[PDB]
């Protein structure tokens, strides 16, 4: 079966360029065309351009005309493209995708995609979060439960994942789905629901890693100082 | 991707003098090319694709022929009409019994009788159509440079080796530039226009074994059959049904299902592979012209191998008239050329035989290095021979 | 902006027929066959439909493509929930030479049409932490879950006034129990957060609006 | 008095029979150029000198300037296989067919 294997997850500054690659098998690499389709984040999709293996001559989006390289190597029946002074708005997950099976340039459509790779283009400046924790209630009743987390504040690009205690806490996490600021920074919220009646006897920690800045925090969460009970 | 070991093998001397040559490429078939002070090269046609067939019709070999129904009519009281003939759930037929008071009817004589059969496909014979833009091929060009029994097959080494390669041609682009690096580079014409056969045959679809048909002798049979619906027309061949039955039971007999029929018509059409979406052409063919006054040789200014050379085994029949052996060399010195001929006789001065692989040589410096070859003998008994003097070895040949 | 015009939105319930529509021009839909895509969410697209009515392989006959003039439409029959994704309409362009999209329709498969029931968000809200207001910063965090259909709108107010300014909310989101979530972050400054009585986070859901509210020497 | 088209060919389709020992087709220019003549003919077979294919739509050319214009083609190739050709060398495109 045709099958279009893409590289990971990139994230880049503005100005700065990117390269991005689809590996090919299950069909004659150089008997199809191969587009490129990009989709930035909850947006529609937006043709590239297109590129023939047999030879390497390509037709690219008017609009990327002049940052757009496509390229090919037969041997390891790869395509290659590259956006050059990236900008936030380049955003996208990007997709190659093998024609249908077009004998020209004329009709040609994509028909078998790829799993894409998103990249993020952020500053723009890399930034690691900020990490503050959320206190639970110091409501006491029986078989009450309480909601506790971490807010990760302000960071860029994507992604960044949150565990608790060491992955060993997993019933009642809920990470949500970051917010992009009109900063241009993001920030996510986890929060765990535990019995009240045992806050401030079991430990609470959040353990966030933003792996594109290398910054890792692991942030206790603790019974508010006003609580008199826990 | 190279021709050693297939057996649609052609060998080609182009012409004299000629930096190019005119050829022709098919599914399965390879050739090896030849030229005066130059490399040897296999060009090969890989793979024939379209880069969206439909189907046309659509005959069965059938059963649901399970229920049954017999409207009954008396003598005088006219027609029956059967309330299975409002949809097409049952095929029914009238006819006419012999009957009376001796079967519950009032006078004497023929009654009429409208009797139904259900109507559903199990193995449906398919086919479809091939429109004649979309059409790509896919050459694969190797170079008779240093190779082993072990690489020679394998296209990677050989890619790696720079002595391989894989490319397209198309309407689009009929031609390509294949670059070999010091080996310099060959450059097709292919011209896409083949035979071939026009598009006038159907596509026959049997089960598994795929065929091509006629237009007419598919279109033109008698079996039921159904073009894009999942209504069928012509069910009739759920005969055998009229015993010319009593008013109770019309034996309904599913109409044994003889796949001689077809398979009797096998020969007449041409078989082919075909996937879910995909008809390779063999049948198809490819008109070339392989220019390569940019092909060059490589290692010409090493020295001649001098230490001793072993076989490694009986030289092989490739059923061409040539024959493979692979050497090993005792040599710890780099690469050299390798010194084998074919001589008729033991201690001639002139060679006989004509080597495929040409200019041969150790690729490596690392001692015991191995070395394959093919060459064509010459016909009746004959030597192969590789150094000299007291490091000369040999080994004897019959070719017939 | 995309070239080819489609409805941002469908809906329907379970078993109904739905229609997504395709609007375009004589360079791309009058001259050319339109092709259509649906992804399905966390997805690549896959081609749906070919050649303005054709079915790929797998395609089950209840997708259904038409063209007339200069529009398409897709109609999908006997609406099923994994139909629920963004389905793209497609084109040769004639003038751009090259293909076009159009901008995409969300599809959303509703509860049952006698009864998917509505779920009411459940709201928390947790004020600035010590450690954040030390860093001369203050972020109310109000975290929205369970509610169906998943459609919400934030309102925040200081004491009784809305405020807008420093309002950040996310696009819902679809949970593991096939309910969907939301979050609204309000930025403040330290001073601001202790100089009202009390801020909200107000949430409506099918016209029900549910409140929360955190002040800022309390002990909740 | 204008020059021959020198830029990109594509076909829009498989040429059609018209029944009448002629095929009908249509082409699309890359073209940006103006009016220039459409290099179209019918050779035996690929890279010949001379033609085999009469044109009915004699002396076709891009009517318009405007890039990505489409021709509309009919003529009468010979019997038996033929290639129909438009542009050359390099350019050149090409399409075969068989009459009987």
């Amino acid at each position: 079966q045709v099958q279009l294997v893409q590289s990971g997850a990139e994230v880049r500054k503005p100005g700065a360029s990117t390269k991005v690659s689809c590996k090919a098998s299950g069909y004659t690499f150089t008997h199809y065309y191969m587009h490129w389709v990009r989709q930035a984040p909850g947006q529609g999709l937006e043709w590239m351009g297109i590129i023939n293996p047999s030879g390497g001559s390509t037709t690219y989006a008017q609009k990327l005309q002049g940052r757009v390289t496509m390229t090919r190597d037969t041997s390891t029946s790869t395509v290659y493209m590259e956006l050059s002074s990236l900008r936030s708005e380049d955003t996208a997950v990007y997709y190659c995708a093998r024609d249908w099976g077009s004998n020209y340039v004329w009709g040609s459509y994509p028909k078998y995609w790829g799993q894409g790779t998103l990249v993020t283009v952020s500053s723009a400046s890399t930034k690691g979060p900020s990490v503050f924790p959320l206190a639970p209630s110091s409501k006491s009743t029986s078989g009450g439960t309480a909601a506790l987390g971490c807010l990760v504040k302000d960071y860029f690009p994507e992604p960044v994942t949150v565990s608790w205690n060491s992955g060993a806490l997993t019933s009642g996490v809920h990470t949500f789905p970051a917010v992009l600021q009109s900063s241009g920074l993001y920030s996510l919220s986890s929060v765990v629901t535990v019995p009240s009646s045992s806050l401030g006897t079991q430990t609470y920690i959040c353990n966030v890693n933003h792996k594109p800045s290398n910054t890792k925090v692991d942030k206790r969460v603790e019974p508010k100082s006003c609580d008199k009970t826990h | 991707f190279n021709c050693l070991g297939m057996s649609n093998r052609d060998f080609l001397e182009g012409v004299s003098g000629a930096t190019w040559v005119d050829l022709v490429l098919e599914g399965d078939s390879c050739v090896t090319i030849m030229s005066k002070d130059k490399p040897t090269i296999d060009v090969k046609m890989m793979n024939m694709e379209a880069a969206n067939l439909a189907e046309v019709r659509s005959y069965c070999y059938l059963a649901t022929v399970s229920d049954l129904s017999t409207k009954a009519a008396c003598p005088t009281m006219g027609e029956a009409h059967n309330d299975k003939r409002a949809d097409p759930a049952f095929v029914c037929r009238q006819g006419v019994v012999d009957r009376g008071w001796g079967n519950g009817c009032g006078l004497f004589g023929k009654g009429s009788i409208d009797t139904c059969a259900k109507f559903a496909c199990s193995t449906k014979a398919i086919g479809r159509t091939i429109l004649k833009e979309n059409i790509k091929y896919e050459v694969a060009i190797f170079v008779h440079g240093p190779t082993t029994v072990e690489s020679h097959g394998n296209y990677s080494t050989q890619v790696g080796a720079t002595q391989a390669g894989r490319f397209s041609i198309t309407p689009a682009a009929p031609s390509y530039t294949l670059k070999l690096g010091e080996y310099g580079e060959v450059t097709v014409d292919c011209e896409p226009r083949s035979g071939i056969d026009t598009n006038a045959y159907y596509v026959m679809t049997v089960g598994t074994k795929t065929f091509l048909v006629h237009r007419e002798w598919f279109m033109d049979l008698n079996l039921p059959w159904s073009s894009a619906g999942s209504t069928v027309w012509r069910n009739r061949e759920t005969l055998m049904e009229f015993e010319e039955p009593h008013a109770t039971k019309q034996s309904v007999i599913a109409l044994g299902s003889q796949e001689g029929a077809l398979h009797q018509a096998l020969a007449g059409a041409i078989p082919v592979e075909f996937s879910s979406n995909t008809v390779k052409l063999t049948s198809g063919h490819l008109k070339c012209r392989v220019k390569m006054e940019k092909l060059q040789l490589k290692g010409t200014t090493y020295g001649v191998c001098s230490k001793a050379f072993k076989f490694l085994g009986t030289p092989a029949d490739t059923g061409h008239g040539t024959v493979v052996l692979e050497l090993q060399y005792t040599g710890t010195d780099g690469p050299c050329k390798v010194p084998i001929s074919s001589v008729a006789s033991l201690n001639d001065l002139t060679p006989v035989g004509r080597l495929v692989t040409v200019n041969p040589f150790v690729s490596v410096a690392t001692a015991n290095a191995k070395v394959l070859i093919e060459l064509e003998p010459p016909f009746g008994d004959s030597y192969i021979v590789v150094g000299r003097g007291e490091q000369q070895i040999n080994h004897h040949w019959h070719k017939s | 902006q995309s070239v080819l015009t489609q409805p941002s939105s469908v809906s329907g319930t379970p078993g109904q027929r739905v229609t997504i529509s395709c609007s375009g021009s004589s360079s791309n839909i009058g001259s050319n066959t339109v092709n259509w895509y649906q992804q399905l969410p966390g997805t690549a697209p896959k081609l749906l439909i070919y050649g303005n009515n054709q079915r790929p392989s797998g395609v089950p006959d209840r997708f259904s493509g038409s063209k007339s003039g200069t529009s398409a439409s897709l109609a999908i029959s006997g609406l099923q929930s994994e139909d629920e994704a963004d389905y793209y309409c497609a084109a040769w362009d004639d003038s751009l030479n090259g293909p076009v999209f159009g901008g995409g329709t969300k599809l959303t498969v509703l509860g049952a049409a006698a009864g998917q029931p509505k779920a009411a968000p459940s709201v928390t809200l947790f004020p600035p932490s010590s450690e954040e207001l030390q860093a001369n910063k203050a972020t109310l965090v109000c975290l929205i879950s369970d509610f169906y259909p998943g459609a919400v709108t934030v309102a925040w107010k200081a004491d009784s006034s809305p405020v807008k300014a420093g309002v950040e909310t996310t696009t819902p989101s679809k949970q593991s129990n096939n309910k969907y979530a939301a979050s609204s972050y309000l930025s403040l400054t330290p001073e601001q957060w202790k100089s009202h009585r009390s801020y909200s986070c107000q949430v409506t859901h099918e016209g029900s609006t549910v409140e929360k509210t955190v002040a800022p020497t309390e002990c909740s």
